């Protein structure tokens, strides 16, 4: 009965399930060919690829 | 002097006694399986 | 005669404090990993035909 | 001062103790949703992630997904897109707000769907009797034209116009549509909405008690242990005098 | 135990003193005073003040000897080539 | 004392008013609601944090919020579930534990009673607040109800009342507050609690029979830590069981939709604890006549020791003093499921009835119940 | 002890751990830190406290909601002004208790001494999470910097920082964490004071010249109690002067800019007081032998009682173990400065040199001190 509620908590702060879903959503097969193509925003940030 | 005496077997065990618990404690390598083990 | 399971037990464990505290871990080590294992199928085995793992076969790689 | 009538209590697969959810039935009574509730009553607070709660396979969502979703996406480079990439969408709404809700709805309101079950008393029986009833006015009754006439509704004026009819759709898996058949199988589906941790939960509710078998006894087996020496006591008053 | 009765043994020791009014809030505290600041102001300065005076020093020339390095590109490699 | 651990660090010594603080023998199991406050009390605080992380005060924001918790959070549901049933079961206890109070006369402790008033009456305070966060339907208007309520002051309430509002009426700022008050203030609470224990070290408990139990000690080590243990599980069970098979039974307020201030709810009630107290309300037509009694309802506990009208302490003893204490019982339980009624002449009669009684039996028949018996055993 | 009303309620005869504490004589100005370190205490909680009635922890509102305080709340700015001054001036206090602490071998005392350590080294972490709450652009690159330092751990690193993130990066979730522990914090850090506070009172205090003092004592009332409120009012300028004439000069930090992740900003600092440790770590080039370092920074402290080398407790009577001392302070000083400034090669060197030294100074030159002098004397 110890370690689960211990390990239930600390479940609680580690994760979202929310956010873990927002983590690499980028799938690409698109792009535009060649050397320009088109782009991207990753984790936050957003360049080229 | 020292003798040190059954202390010593004492302790041994009881340093045995946290390092499966760690393990226990936590999971990791999970261990190799042996007796269930989910996958 | 010989001593009844206790008065073995006894001697060889719950004497030393030591061993008397270490059985205790693997004790719920091995309870914790056979214990859940039957919990499941009991509840599993009262609802069949209502969970994927068994309704997932019908689409399931198709 | 209503008389309000209360649904009466129906079997329910999930009704018992450690009694689950029918998945099955769930497929369906999602594609009613899609179907039917789209009109009006939105559902803000669930997103795609289903997945496997529904059975929906994360293939099978993401192509399920890929059509419903939403506008845009062009606002100078800031907004949204069309086809929403993963899951991560809520549902669209019919409306862009309360007030072009209300409006076309005639001056009534649509509530939201999702937690519903747990928000109107009596339970999802409530809803399900309700979209069964309709009656024929009493002699000596009016109502507004929208109005119609339903018992459990407490005013028993509804502005909703009854939905359901003897199959109104087909199925994905193709059992007939019934009128009763079709209302059970969303009102299991809301009920999943409001506490999507119910088929998880009870596995402590059972695994719990194996657990809390052993204690108690074995507790109050130690207490008397201890004790046993108090409830042993004697004593005897021996004076010299 | 208690605080002050047992705190320890003293023998033979008198004390003398005035009621807070009888006497004054400043007894020549100018006068008696300024010259008392200074005597104890030189006991400590011997070993004070150096630490601080090598710190000023190497913040001074820190600046400067950085200075030179960015602010004058053309001083170590002019622009002729 | 030679080589006793309990003396080095000097805070154990303070950790010797529990392990050798001498008790009674014979202990009925209605004392274990000593630590079952407690036990319950802690439970809250860390239940009581892990909400706050993912929680977030605003108008706009807050009922939002709730939302993600039992969605998306993982184990999200269980927390809020024992969080809020955490508070019915701390009540169910508190009562009991006034209770004991009476019927063996603990009261006769004439320092350790007060503390127990105040400490009572913070409660109530946070308990009602923390019910406004979810910012639900039945928060917002059971918000003005209560509050407005407090204008019956007769020149400074008009003020008084816009002041805690911080404006003409609920909204925001009125929300961020009562986040920020029902956070600290259990900490408060754990305050006094260590003030409360400590005077009862002085004098060591009561005990069933009402008799100095000075020739009849025992450690509290062996003894009564496992008995509490053992009430401390019957708990788990009970809190367990409720919020677990069975969720929103004790959650009697049905409402989640999101407030809208010009909808009202039909009907409209406190959670079940509160609500006799909110019944005493209704009797008075009078308004601000009305609103005293509901103050005075609580602290005619404090005016109960002046009360003591007899030569022994208990009440197992006294037959009458008996008889009468278990009616003034089904005379809350009454208002109770009074003020959980409609306002309908069946009903308004009966509550205007038990309210004169409920006094009646505390104020004047229980002072006057020890006189006879006096007089009977010939004292 | 007759009819003394200091009986009466036990609690009072704990409050005469004040009253009659007996002192030494002689005390310095420089033991006026132990008030003055409390009353800076308080007087945040409560300043601490009128600010979260209007804040609000979200990414979209925090910022909006800071400039909300300043611009439209009847004295909402010097509230703000009062809580951000009223960390500094808590530090340059804290300092100088740690330095009296030294210097006259106060340390001596073994307990006292360790819950000192713990007590500065909780401090440090609140007054870090509060600084992120403001959501500027200094707090959120100060954010990622200190925590993703963390990562250095040899296998759990990478999730351990992952953990208290709750995601990839510092979005929400992460800022609502740091408010409602920045909250909650400080009240365990006055749960520790009263017990730092405790075994001092067995010992009582030192006094500078470093003998027992037992021959020479007084009451605590009459005397110390008006030299710590002329000490607590000096503190109120010393907070009113800055906090009123020159808001933003200790405010160094100059960036109000809502936080861009996609921009940075070209000089990062934490504020004054961290400098020095982050001024450490630059000098190591290997990044996991560099984050020991600064772990180790503070806890030598812990290890100082081990060194104590002579046979006399002052360092008022020892010129050389008095030499040093002073060069140590200046050494820290010197830090402070280094790592405020950018990383070209006259200062890289710099840093690299005084990290040594600060090291050599207490680690090997003290502890060698002590030794020539005790052979001086013909101890
Ligand atoms: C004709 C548009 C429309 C359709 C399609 C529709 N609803 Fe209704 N429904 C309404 C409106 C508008 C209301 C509320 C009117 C009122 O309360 O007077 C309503 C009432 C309801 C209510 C009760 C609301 C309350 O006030 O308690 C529920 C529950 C409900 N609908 C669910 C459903 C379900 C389930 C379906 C699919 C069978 C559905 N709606 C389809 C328009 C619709
Ligand atoms: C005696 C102690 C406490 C009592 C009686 C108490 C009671 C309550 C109650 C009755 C609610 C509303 C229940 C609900 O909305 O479902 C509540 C909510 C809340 N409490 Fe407490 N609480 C206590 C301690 C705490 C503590 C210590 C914290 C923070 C550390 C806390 C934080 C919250 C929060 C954030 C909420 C809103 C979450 C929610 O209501 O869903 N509470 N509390
Ligand atoms: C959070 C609230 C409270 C806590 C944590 C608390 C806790 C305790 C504890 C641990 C004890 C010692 C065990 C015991 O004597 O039963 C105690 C005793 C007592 N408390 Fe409280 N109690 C609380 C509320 C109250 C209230 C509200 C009252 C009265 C209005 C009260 C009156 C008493 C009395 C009279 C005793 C001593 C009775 C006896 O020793 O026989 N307590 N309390
Ligand atoms: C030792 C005690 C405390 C310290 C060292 C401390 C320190 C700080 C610091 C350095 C800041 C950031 C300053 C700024 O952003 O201008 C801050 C902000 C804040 N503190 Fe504290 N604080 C303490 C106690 C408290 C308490 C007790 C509370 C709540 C009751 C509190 C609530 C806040 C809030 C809400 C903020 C954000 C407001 C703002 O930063 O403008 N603090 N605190
Ligand atoms: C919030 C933090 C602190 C508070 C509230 C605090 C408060 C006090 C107070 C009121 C005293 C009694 C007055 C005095 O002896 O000067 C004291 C003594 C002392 N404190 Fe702290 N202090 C704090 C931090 C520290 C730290 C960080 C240390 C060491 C790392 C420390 C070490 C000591 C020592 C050694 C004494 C006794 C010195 C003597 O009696 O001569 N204190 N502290
Ligand atoms: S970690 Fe990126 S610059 Fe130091």
């Amino acid at each position: 009965a110890a370690k689960n509620v211990v390990s239930q908590f600390v479940s609680s702060m580690s994760a979202s399930a929310d956010v873990l879903a927002m983590s690499k959503i980028e799938i690409k097969l698109s792009d535009i060919p060649e050397g320009k193509n088109m782009a991207f925003k990753w984790r936050g940030k957003p360049l080229f690829v | 002097r020292q003798l040190a005496r059954n202390w010593v077997p004492t302790a041994s065990l009881w340093g045995a006694v946290g390092a499966v618990g760690l393990v226990w404690a936590t999971d990791w390598r999970l261990i190799l399986d042996w007796v269930p083990y989910i996958n | 005669v010989a001593p009844t399971l206790t008065a073995r037990l006894y001697s060889l464990l719950f004497r030393r404090t030591s061993t008397f505290a270490l059985t205790i871990v693997v004790g719920a080590l091995f309870f914790e990993r056979a214990f859940d294992q039957g919990a499941d199928a009991i509840y599993e085995h009262i609802n069949e035909g209502k969970l994927w793992k068994h309704i997932k076969h019908k689409y399931e790689n198709k | 001062s209503d008389l309000e009538l209360h649904p009466p209590s129906y079997p329910w697969s999930h009704r018992g103790l450690l009694s689950s959810l029918d998945h099955t039935s769930i497929r369906r009574g999602f594609q009613v949703y899609k179907q039917v509730c789209s009109s009006c009553h939105s559902m803000d607070y669930v997103a795609y992630r289903h997945l496997v709660g529904v059975c929906y396979t994360e293939d099978e969502a993401k192509a399920l997904a890929e059509e419903v979703e939403v506008q845009d996406g062009p606002n100078e480079d800031g907004e949204m897109f069309m086809r929403p990439g993963k899951l991560s969408d809520y549902f669209p709404k019919p409306y862009p707000n309360p007030e072009a809700a209300r409006a076309a709805n005639n001056g009534a309101l649509p509530p939201d769907l999702s937690y519903i079950v747990r928000a109107r008393h009596g339970g999802e029986d409530y809803v399900f009797s309700l979209l069964t009833g309709y009656c024929e006015p009493p002699t000596g009754v009016s109502l507004r034209e929208g109005l119609y006439f339903n018992p459990y509704f407490p005013g028993q004026a509804i502005g909703m116009a009854p939905p359901i009819y003897n199959e109104v759709l087909e199925f994905d898996d193709g059992t007939p549509a019934t009128m009763s058949q079709v209302a059970k199988d969303v009102c299991t589906f809301l009920r999943w909405a409001a506490e999507p941790e119910h088929d998880h939960r009870k596995r402590m509710g059972l695994k719990m008690l194996l657990m809390m078998g052993l204690l108690l006894p074995l507790v109050y087996a130690m207490k008397r242990h201890k004790w046993s020496v108090l409830k042993s006591r004697k004593l005897a008053y021996r004076p010299p005098k | 135990g208690r605080q002050f009765g047992h705190l320890t043994r003293v023998r033979h020791v008198i004390t003398y003193s005035l009621s807070p009014f009888e006497q004054r809030a400043f007894p020549h505290y100018f006068s008696k005073g300024i010259p008392n600041v200074l005597r104890r102001t030189r006991a400590c300065i011997l070993r004070v003040a150096p630490p601080f005076v090598a710190f000023y020093l190497v913040y001074t020339w820190g600046t400067q000897e950085f200075e030179k390095s960015k602010r004058k590109n053309p001083a170590a490699y002019e622009n002729d080539r | 004392m030679t080589n006793i651990r309990k003396s080095h660090p000097l805070m154990k010594i303070v950790n010797n008013a529990f392990i050798d603080l001498p008790a009674p023998s014979n202990i009925s199991s209605w004392w274990n609601f000593g630590s079952l406050l407690g036990i319950c009390l802690i439970l809250q605080i860390l239940t009581g944090l892990f909400l706050a992380m993912h929680y977030t005060s605003d108008t706009t924001t807050a009922f939002s919020s709730v939302t993600h918790i039992c969605r998306d959070v993982n184990y999200g549901w269980i927390i809020r579930y024992m969080h809020a049933n955490g508070a019915s079961m701390f009540f169910i206890c508190l009562y009991m534990h006034v209770g004991r109070g009476l019927y063996y006369g603990s009261y006769t402790f004439l320092e350790t009673w007060n503390i127990g008033v105040i400490l009572l009456l913070t409660v109530m305070a946070t308990a009602f607040m923390g019910y406004v966060l979810p910012w639900g339907q039945m928060s917002f208007w059971g918000a003005t109800v209560i509050t407005n309520l407090l204008s019956a002051i007769p020149y400074i309430g008009t003020n008084l009342v816009e002041w805690i509002w911080g404006g003409f009426s609920v909204d925001k700022a009125t929300l961020t507050r009562f986040f920020a008050f029902h956070f600290i203030l259990p900490f408060i609470i754990m305050a006094i609690a260590m003030v409360h224990l400590l005077f009862l070290h002085e004098t060591g408990s009561n005990n069933p029979t009402g008799i100095s139990s000075d020739v009849d000690k025992i450690p509290f080590h062996p003894y009564y830590t496992i008995k509490d243990i053992l009430g401390a599980l019957l708990l788990i069970l009970a809190l367990m069981l409720l919020v677990l098979f069975a969720p929103d039974l004790l959650g009697d307020p049905d409402n989640y939709t999101p407030a809208n201030p010009l909808n009202t709810p039909p009907h409209i009630k406190p959670e079940w604890y509160f609500l006799f107290a909110y019944a005493i309300l209704r009797s008075i037509p009078n308004k601000l006549g009305g609103v005293l009694a509901l103050a005075f309802s609580i602290l005619i506990l404090a005016l109960i020791p002046l009360l003591h009208t007899s030569k022994q302490r208990s009440m197992m003893f006294r037959p009458l003093s008996q008889c009468l204490f278990w009616a003034l019982v089904a005379d809350l339980l009454t208002l109770t499921w009074i003020g959980g009624q409609p306002v309908e002449h069946p009903y308004i009669t009966i509550g205007q009835l038990a309210s004169v009684l409920y006094f009646l039996l505390i104020l004047v028949l229980m002072p006057t119940a020890g006189t006879i018996e006096n007089k009977l055993l010939k004292w």
